[PDB]
């Protein structure tokens, strides 16, 4: 028996073009789809089917197999309706794929015909091949919900035998955390995997970092104007920042290069400043009524800073994202891993996805993210133009 | 020929139905006619006489028959695109023979929905009733008729593709290229087998004795199955020449321009210039009569190249041409081309050619993924560090995929670079500049550590433009090195990132500026606070 599931009323099915791909993923698919094809979880569709949605092909490189990806966020936007501050703290948390359990589960048929997608061809020497889902269909918000059930009674045993760990559940993926040791976590976990199968995370290091003030020994009036623009600035974040005793010893038309003597009042100003910066500001509360938003710097040489906010100047949170192990440059490559490790994060603190503000071209991202995303979700995302302030701020 | 292919279900729109429009008068001829055309049909079984229950109807025409279904077009479900992607000869992999068989008949052939096919009823004109029938096949000029038509075709090529490997098949619309690698006969069979293996589904096909010859004329070009030539264009020498005839030759040699090296329209376009008519005849000028003349011997020499052979890769050159403007050609092998192009300068707001041979390299990328299914390894006119130095510095997220440096000036590069830090012993301006925006009135000026200054007043100008401007100023009255402490973060921002070209004049007479001086640093600080040399400027350029 399949649930009757129906499109917000008035609406109707995606009917997004299809993105060209590598021959090498091409290939992956239509093996992956005959596959598919023959177990009966997808089959081949009329013309009579307007619809279409985009799909493409990744690896969690967890793996050297191709695994199939399809883009229902217009989908999922359009589709009818139906979270624990425990991971949040938790010492690690684990992410499970769990996608597969979703081809077990049959679709309304009415509903069917809106999950059409298109497997591409070369020079378009061929038509695509067209496939609409007969199960459900991972990446489908509809999914997870219809699948609550099986999924709740599956995980209870573990569940309440183990009530020290937190088990939740976005999409395709399963977080699951606790605060035992490295050890008991890694093998309660495989233990966990075995029991789906019979069928490395860490939330407290995420802190509004401190915005740092320079020091030094002796300040040119350059130095003194840069210190005073980011202060300024800074006020608004925190309108206790005074910048007056520092405006003075700038009056006077001098050379940027000539160096100029600390005022007393002018040190103390400036001590003053260090100490209202050494913590976030109060009153930043989590509205879930509102949109979750992130926004990422380049900052160069390999960094990106980023932050997380609903409202402009209260910050949830903010951070830096630096290259490690692996001769990365590649802006691009660097650009989608800092976006889905943010994600991630959101989902576990908040479980939600934050509406991304990208610094980089429309053209660009489009032409290669994909080569090197490798999680089952996709946020929702806009392109930019960096302000030179609020780079240097967050740098 | 009616084919026993199984019908596509089709549907009206969401709660619509069925044509009831009315037709009263046609000629004695025209009646006649349509009377023997429908028995025809009719018989053919293309058509049916439908009778007690059917309240909808169509217009029927007579020309020297015709159904007009565009209000039952607009009550029909919407069908999946029939795909306006089309194969490009570079894509293409070499073949031994390729022939084209020509169906045709192709959807008066195939089977209409049953269902569907009540609302296809359409009646004959002045006595008691007249003629009525209903459409039993996919109808000339019905929305659904080429879709439904491509997909049944598909289906029945399926099998045969199956056993057929070897085999490649494009349909497009009308027409079926089918090429292979086999020898002279096997290939002639083949394609017999084919024929009948439609025309085992109603499908006719022409015989070998009267399908069409090679090489086929596609998109352009002219191609046989083991290379292909620019089918050579003609330029149309006259007398007179009207507008609307200058405009087309343009098109002409700007398609050209992809093609062929050194194609020009500069004074050709220039006659456009005014045209009050397209029908308007313009003095074609000797400056034009020089170009038009050379394009037509640069068009004299023929073009041709090759197909891909998977077993090789790409390689994708570019070349600088003018500002904004690049050349590139795609090959397997030296000089051997498999597609070139060219692409026009995107005259846009600010941007530099760091940034532009980015875009081309992209652009290059996208379009070769969808021919290829591969990206090419990339040789550009510019150096390494160049790369390094830009990017590495570029506040934007930026990427070329592999590639490698070609010594082919003209290079690109960076026409200036601002300073990391103060220039010491240099003149330091602090410039500011505001407008009312009401009156659009405004003031720009500057004021240095070494005593000068200067001001002034500026009509319809704007906030931005006044900034930019005591920029300006302050780059003009400076000197060899120069310290600018702007508090415009428009102005910071525009410059900050290195520009190089710009549709503002304003901006490039800065660039220019930029370009002369021997250093540069340039500054930000926040306006209207009490702030150094700024609250001093910030007096004097007042309202
Ligand atoms: C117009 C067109 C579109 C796609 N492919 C082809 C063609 N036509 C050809 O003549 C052709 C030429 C060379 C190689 N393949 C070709 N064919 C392939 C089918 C044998």
């Amino acid at each position: 028996e399949t649930v009757p599931v129906k499109l917000k009323p008035g609406m109707d099915g995606p009917k997004v073009k299809q993105w060209p791909l590598t021959e090498e993923k091409i290939k992956a698919l239509v093996e992956i789809c005959t596959e598919l094809e023959k177990e009966g979880k997808i089959s081949k569709i009329g013309p009579e089917n307007p619809y279409n949605t985009p799909v493409f092909a990744i690896k969690k490189k967890n793996s050297t197999r191709w695994r199939k990806l399809v883009d229902f966020r217009e989908l999922n936007k359009r589709t009818q309706d139906f979270h624990p501050a425990g991971l949040k703290k938790k010492k690690s948390v684990t992410v499970l794929d769990v996608g597969d359990a979703y081809f077990s589960v049959p679709l309304d048929e009415d509903f069917r015909k809106y999950t059409a997608f298109t497997i591409p061809s070369i020079n378009n020497e061929t038509p695509g091949i067209r496939y609409q889902y007969n199960v459900l269909p991972q990446g489908w918000k509809g999914s997870p919900a219809i699948f609550q059930s099986s999924m709740t009674k599956i995980l209870e045993p573990f569940r309440k035998q183990n009530p020290d760990i937190v088990i939740y559940q976005y999409v395709d993926d399963l977080y699951v955390g606790s605060d035992l040791e490295i050890g008991q976590h890694r093998t309660k976990i495989e233990e966990l995997r075995q029991h789906l199968l019979r069928w490395e995370l860490h939330p407290d290091k995420w802190t509004v970092q401190p915005i740092v003030l320079p020091e030094k020994d002796s300040w040119t009036v350059n130095d003194i104007q840069k210190l005073v623009g980011k202060l300024n600035w800074a006020s608004q974040i925190y309108p206790g920042i005074k910048v007056r005793q520092l405006c003075k010893l700038l009056r006077g038309t001098k050379a940027l290069t000539e160096v100029i003597p600390l005022t007393e009042e002018a040190e103390l100003e400036l001590a003053e400043n260090r100490e209202i910066l050494k913590e976030p500001v109060h009153g930043v509360y989590y509205d879930p009524s509102k949109d979750l938003i992130a926004e990422i710097q380049k900052q160069g040489q390999g960094q990106w800073t980023y932050q997380i906010y609903q409202e402009p100047f209260k910050n949830l949170k903010t951070g830096k994202y630096a290259r490690m192990r692996g001769a990365h440059t590649n802006d691009v490559k660097q650009l989608t891993e800092a976006v889905q490790k943010i994600t991630t994060e959101s989902i576990v603190i908040w479980g939600k996805t934050p509406k991304f503000k990208l610094p980089i071209q429309k053209e660009t991202w489009e032409t290669w993210w994909t080569e090197y995303w490798q999680a089952t979700w996709i946020p929702e995302w806009e392109f930019v133009n960096t302000p030179p302030l609020v780079k240097l701020w967050y740098q | 020929p009616i084919s026993p292919i199984e019908t596509v279900p089709v549907k009206l729109k969401p709660g619509m139905d069925g044509p009831k429009v009315k037709q009263w008068p046609l000629t004695e001829e025209k009646i006649k006619a349509l009377v023997e055309i429908c028995t025809e049909l009719e018989k053919e079984g293309k058509i049916s006489k439908i009778g007690p229950e059917n309240p909808y109807n169509t217009p029927v025409f007579a020309i020297k028959k015709l159904v007009d279904f565009r209000e039952l077009n607009k009550r029909t479900q919407d069908f999946w695109e029939v795909q306006l992607g089309i194969p490009h000869p570079a894509g293409l992999k070499k073949k031994k023979s390729v022939t084209v068989l020509d169906v045709g008949d192709a959807y008066f052939s195939v089977p209409l929905d049953e269902d569907f096919r009540k609302y296809t009823a359409f009646t004959i004109p002045n006595e008691t009733p007249g003629i009525r029938y209903q459409y039993n096949v996919l109808p000339q000029g019905w929305k659904g008729s080429p879709a439904i038509f491509q997909s049944s075709m598909t289906k029945i090529l399926e099998p045969f593709r199956k056993q057929n490997p070897d085999i490649v098949i494009y349909q497009y619309v009308d027409d079926l290229y089918v090429g292979s690698d086999l020898e002279i006969g096997q290939h002639r069979t083949k394609i017999e087998e084919l024929r009948q293996h439609l025309l085992r589904w109603g499908l006719y096909t022409p015989d070998k004795k009267h399908q069409k010859e090679p090489p086929f004329l596609w998109m352009g070009y002219e191609l046989h199955p083991d290379k292909w030539t620019v089918q050579p264009i003609v330029l149309p020498e006259k007398d007179s020449w009207t507008v609307n005839d200058i405009q087309k030759l343009v098109g002409k040699l700007n398609w050209a321009s992809q093609i062929y090296p050194g194609i020009k329209v500069r004074q050709l376009c220039k006659l456009l210039r005014g045209t009050k008519a397209l029908t308007e005849v313009i003095p074609l000028t000797e400056e034009a009569e020089l170009e038009l003349a050379e394009n037509r011997e640069i068009l004299k020499e023929p073009v041709h190249g090759v197909y891909y052979d998977p077993s090789k890769d790409l390689i994708a050159e570019i070349q600088k041409q003018g500002q904004g403007q690049w050349t590139y050609q795609i090959y397997q092998e030296p000089f051997k081309n498999l597609k070139t192009g060219k692409y026009a300068r995107m005259r846009g707001a600010h941007t530099n050619d760091v940034k532009q041979l980015t875009e081309a390299v992209q652009k290059i990328t996208t379009e070769s993924i969808v021919i290829w299914g591969k990206t090419p390894k990339f040789k550009l006119p510019i150096q390494k560090e160049t790369w390094e130095t830009w990017w590495t510095e570029y506040w934007q997220a930026t990427w070329i995929p592999e590639w490698e440096f070609v010594n082919t000036p003209p290079l690109v590069k960076l026409w200036y670079q601002l300073e990391k830090e103060p220039i010491v012993g240099a003149e330091t301006f602090y410039v500011d500049g505001a407008a009312n925006r009401e009156t659009k009135l405004g003031k720009a000026g500057y004021v240095t550590n070494r005593g000068r200054q200067k001001v002034v007043t500026l009509t319809d100008t704007t906030n931005q433009k006044t900034e930019l401007q005591a920029i300006y100023l302050a780059l003009q009255d400076s000197g060899l090195e120069v310290n600018i402490v702007t508090d415009s973060q428009y102005a910071l921002g525009i410059i900050q990132a290195q520009p190089d070209q710009s549709e503002s004049e304003l901006v490039n007479q800065i660039i220019e500026q930029l370009i002369k001086k021997e250093k540069v640093y340039l500054a930000w600080v926040p306006a209207h606070k009490g702030i150094g040399g700024n609250e001093q400027v910030d007096k004097l350029v007042s309202a």
